[PDB]
């Protein structure tokens, strides 16, 4: 532990929390539109999305259908990923603030005690 | 002497951190019991009895005053350390400076979110109040979205405008050293930004704009600068004349 | 400890002092004896010290680590008194090098409890700031002569807020802060561009182009700094082509900041380069302007003038 | 500061005095001379103090910052003595405002330090718990009456686990949280309804009715808060029957939590309202039910009893 | 003895952390007031004096030498603490080892970035 | 009295944390050397000698018993602090109450997973 | 803390138990990267033992460095190589657990006394990828690697 350190990590992880939060909102919007266009179209980091298709990887009509399904899925996934990732960040912020306050209190006490000992030995 | 004789004085204590070290030294050598950071128990009482002497006398006592601007140097951002904690509680508010803003280009490196004045508007002219209230609300909105900036690759027009105002205003807050401006010149340049005229100008240019625009109004539009004071605020006329000036000027600026 | 204070000050004596017209004083306070022997013999070789006649331009005062506290707490005053003489009784520009003025303060804490005093914060004596002030205020140019003092200042456990270093800050006019974090990357001198300052860094003094280039470098470095930890986790893919483009130049600027010292040839394994102010400004100006966006970061690492990084860029082909 | 604190205190005084007979005591622990004079002159203008006729409901005890630590450590006791008189001699229910309890601990620390005592955790005096408990226990309901204490709390370094605040938590029964966010929504008083808590919020104490309503309001408000996200992003267009009702109701309750303070009149130009506990419970109980759903938001904003919500509505059409 | 008779000796001091603990005990028992971390104020001087005795002599003095390899045990890997930094600021460099590198399979677990030699290639053959 | 006379008693110490602070006020006023969280070195004994007194007597000593339910207040669920670990090292298990479960309305807010009982099974009813 | 810290120099084998491991349900709560032994040498325990033990410790340390990333984004951004380490490390962690006779009351399992050879074998195989097809929980609270399989089957 180190106040300098914890402070730094908290600044980072707080940023991440907001950025990730915003990416959840963008994904959510995109997915909403897509979902609407889902059915109609069926008549003619993004989580494990890219991962899945790639791991398993070892005109018009098809192209259009595939892409439509894929976008919906993608933005869904990403929305979920970000939601979880911002959540993870929040919990980790809280856990670090606790650790910052414990260390902060111990440091103060420790320097206090050294000062008193050195005064009392006179 | 000024405070008690109908005059007004300003006193800057640079720094109170060092006055406290000096006092601590004497206290420890006199063998008084040490405490947090080895400071004596009455270290708060040192500063309190000092700062309280700062005061606004009533008309029956001459109406003079003593304003005080104590300085405190913190260690690696520690506002909760002992002397800072004390002087922050004794005063009416703080102007917080940060290294990180300094090197980013923000100078004076004032932190607008953390600085405060419990007195606030009570000591601010109407013209400044007007424009400052809009700027304080806009900047506050900006702070909330400011992180999404470099990663929001699809931000909606609403949040995208908050950002633009935010960068524009931050740029109008930047100010060169040893060049304190009059209040009428401050409302005029703020006016520019809070009215959205600079929403199109590229951020990197806003600093060159302000300097040119200000030098121009100082020269050709003295009468508009005086009116801004007189009327106390931005009159309906001043508000139209400023619109003509900045539009034309801007247009020339980007010719 | 081990970030470059001594190498850097050795570089300074090498460049500024060897060309200096006037006398120079060096006070080894609380530092290595071997270094004393190293310096002495190196100066005899450059002729700065001449043992066969009266051409010597540097006086030496030593009180290293092997001595007791009383000596280490007084040497600096010994070095300083010699320099003072040259200053007042000649007016001549005197150079003063002190490595390491922290040892005057550490020596004091060493005997503080035997003197009967209650400790102050972090173990130091209560008279720290007063003790340091009566010394440092003698180390100054006056209307009679001028002293250009260079003081190496140790920072306990790497904490710049420690009472000792933190109190020394206000005594200076220009501070060069070294970071182990930077040195750990291989950048030397390990200077922190976001923590080194100078009273004369003002547009009405160094001029506008100097001022603006400096201010622009610090800004691009402070931008990057605040993203590092972020994209470290989130990834670079969201950074716009404009943002990720600055990350490139930051990195090059970061490396262009290194410089092989003549004095550090035994450690770098490189020939010492020395760069003139004007070429310095141009190199950085150019980088900020996107010019060398086409060159590889490594081209910038450990060279002299900007032209050497261009050269290196080619050599990097194979 | 800037959250309507001095106004809330001033109301409480006036409200307890009208509805209970008991006076109030204001103890300024490490008061800033400036803010003191301001609070004085503000009291005079609000009417809680009268420089002429004996209608004054509040006694002021000031321990200023310039004073030595012993003085500032004692002032809450002096003010406590004044309050004790109205309790034990007049049988009233006194109100005791301590501003602020943190400065009473600090004065405690400073005193012990000059006394030469070895400091405890985080720098505070060894007797931190005792110094606190001897002053706080004098604040109770006795056979003749009672003292209720409203005490401003500063939390050091934002750390709720700091010895100072954790000590004070041992003695509090309820917390009133004032928030700038709510102020900004023009909701007065700026009381955050989800953060403010109370121990006596148990059916066994405030009754099963009061309890259920309170819970209903707290719930409707938590749900709404959550919906915000969806409302903005997925658009407030795909909200089911149950979903739109929550949002509409929530907003009525929220606005019905505002209230014109009798002390505000002097500026607001509107007659202050003092709502009896029955109207409050019933009022929110009916909203919850949906009985007043057929009314516009602004009907509940800055009113009094539920009656005044309908009234206002008809007028606003 | 070797140093001053044109021989060469190497001394390992394993470890100086424990030595500073024993000094702290003795000092405290002698009623000397404790400083930082309870260690006496001259703890630097305790090690400083010692380590300066390892040196290279010139030919006029026999050209013998004493090389030292003091060992310091850190706690939780902090090289930036009082004692550690005390000794780093004395020696001519340091070899920092780390359990993480050790378990990753990097043995010797030398951390290249934090380790240094203040002597450099002057202590190597031309070949190396 | 109950325990040694064939009868069964249950004592509830509410809470030992507050006791530990009063003892710390006594110790610092006597100028006993502060350690963790400024508590004296004997704070462990303070509770140990106390809780060892709760026991189960066999039939030759009358078969009585004394059961103890000491109570400890943590700060932000920090069960790794000095006092909490101290009492954990004395007692025969613990029942954890989480601030999260409570505030979420789960009452009693017991964290079944972290609560333990070292010697209770044998005393649990066969029905259960 | 001064006490434990000074005690380490007086031992030949140390077993450092952990609160964070125990809370995961792992028992004994031994910290596989903090417990050491002076005998852990190729000329004393033999090269097969030494190698497997160094193999396990490297995969546990590798997993540990990945935890910094896992914590925020989860496993979705891991290379396929990284995931491979994460699966095996998690199978090593659980297979290190073991039902003690003295703790039967708290584990609800029979006690197990595993012979050294059988301990080497099981860990070797997990390192080799031989059981990369069994589910993690299969390796929790068992004796010899064979029971891991049997438990896997039961899970189906
Ligand atoms: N300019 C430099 N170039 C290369 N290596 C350097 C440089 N400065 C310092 N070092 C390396 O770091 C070590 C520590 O240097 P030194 O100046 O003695 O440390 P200190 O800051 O403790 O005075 C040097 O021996 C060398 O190995
Ligand atoms: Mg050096």
């Amino acid at each position: 532990a180190t106040l300098k350190d914890i402070t730094r990590r908290l600044k980072s992880i707080k940023n991440i929390q907001k950025i990730t939060k915003s990416m959840k909102m963008v994904a959510a919007a995109k997915y909403a539109r897509a979902e609407r266009e889902l059915k109609p179209a069926r008549v003619y980091l993004c989580g494990a999305i890219h991962s899945s298709v790639a791991k398993q990887m070892k005109l018009a009509n098809i192209i259009y259908y595939s892409l439509k399904e894929s976008t919906t899925s993608e933005q869904s996934a990403r929305m979920t990923a970000m939601d979880n990732a911002s959540k993870n960040a929040s919990e980790m912020i809280d856990k670090l603030t606790l650790t910052f306050n414990r260390t902060r209190q111990a440091v103060i006490t420790k320097e206090l005690i050294e000062i008193i000992s050195g005064a009392a030995a006179l | 002497y000024f405070r008690d004789n109908g005059k007004h004085a300003l006193i800057i204590y640079d720094d109170l951190s060092k006055q406290a070290v000096a006092y601590r030294q004497m206290s420890l050598l006199l063998r008084r019991p040490p405490g947090r950071e080895a400071y004596p128990g009455d270290v708060f009482y040192l500063h309190s009895r000092l700062l309280e002497r700062a005061a606004k006398m009533n008309d029956a006592f001459g109406g003079g005053s003593l304003t005080a601007l104590p300085v405190i140097e913190t260690q690696a951002g520690d506002v909760s350390a002992y002397i800072p904690t004390n002087v922050i509680s004794i005063t009416d508010g703080q102007i917080f400076l940060e290294t990180e803003l300094f090197y980013k280009g923000i100078r004076p490196a004032i932190n607008v979110g953390l600085s405060v004045s419990r007195v606030g508007s009570a000591a601010q002219t109407r013209a400044m109040k007007q424009v400052a209230g809009t700027m304080k609300l806009e900047l506050a909105q900006y702070r909330e979205v400011a992180a999404f900036a470099q990663f929001g690759s699809d931000l909606d027009a609403a949040t995208q405008q908050l950002l633009s105002r935010g960068v524009r205003l931050t740029e109008l807050l930047k100010q060169g050293q040893y060049s304190p401006m009059a209040i009428e010149e401050q409302v005029a340049v703020i006016y520019a930004g809070v009215r959205g005229y600079l929403d199109k100008l590229e951020p990197s240019k806003i600093t060159k704009f302000e300097n040119a625009f200000l030098s121009h109004v100082i020269s050709q539009h003295q009468a508009l600068l005086g009116k801004i004071r007189t009327d106390g605020k931005i009159s309906e006329e001043s508000d139209a004349k400023l619109k003509e000036i900045v539009t034309n000027f801007l247009a020339g600026f980007e010719a | 400890a081990g970030v470059g204070k001594t190498v850097l000050i050795m570089e300074l004596i090498n460049n500024v002092a060897k060309a200096h017209g006037g006398y120079s004083v060096f006070a080894g306070v609380g530092e290595r004896t071997r270094e004393g022997n190293d310096l002495y013999h190196e100066m005899i070789e450059s002729g700065v010290i001449n043992l066969k006649d009266a051409t010597s331009k540097v006086a030496l005062v030593y009180g290293q680590m092997n001595e007791p506290p009383g000596a280490r707490a007084r040497v600096a005053l010994t070095g300083l008194t010699v320099a003072e003489y040259f200053r007042d009784q000649e007016g001549q520009d005197v150079l003063l090098f002190i490595d390491n003025i922290f040892r005057f303060t550490q020596a004091g804490s060493e005997v503080s409890a035997l003197l009967g005093r209650i400790p102050s914060a972090v173990g130091y004596q209560p008279t720290l700031a007063t003790d340091m002030g009566t010394m440092q205020e003698r180390i100054t140019t006056t209307k009679k002569g001028s002293i250009t003092s260079v003081q190496a200042i140790y920072v306990p456990a790497d904490d710049l807020t420690d009472p000792a270093p933190a109190t020394t800050f206000a005594h200076l006019d220009a501070t060069t802060v070294l970071s182990r974090a930077i040195a750990e990357l291989g950048i030397y001198p390990a200077v922190d561009p976001l923590d080194s300052t100078s009273r004369i860094m003002d547009p009405n003094i160094v001029g506008s182009e100097h001022y603006d280039v400096a201010r622009g470098v610090q800004k691009i470095l402070q931008d990057y700094k605040s993203l590092q930890d972020i994209i470290a986790i989130l990834g670079m893919d969201e950074l716009s082509e404009e943002d990720k483009l600055t990350v490139s130049r930051a990195r090059k600027i970061q490396r262009f900041l290194s410089q092989p010292f003549q004095v550090a040839e035994v450690f770098t394994g490189h020939l010492g380069k020395l760069v003139p102010l004007k070429e310095t400004i141009k190199g950085f100006q150019q980088i900020l302007a996107g010019e060398y966006d086409h060159l590889p970061e490594q081209a910038f690492y450990m060279v002299g003038p900007i032209e050497e990084a261009v050269a290196k860029a080619d050599k990097l082909a194979e």
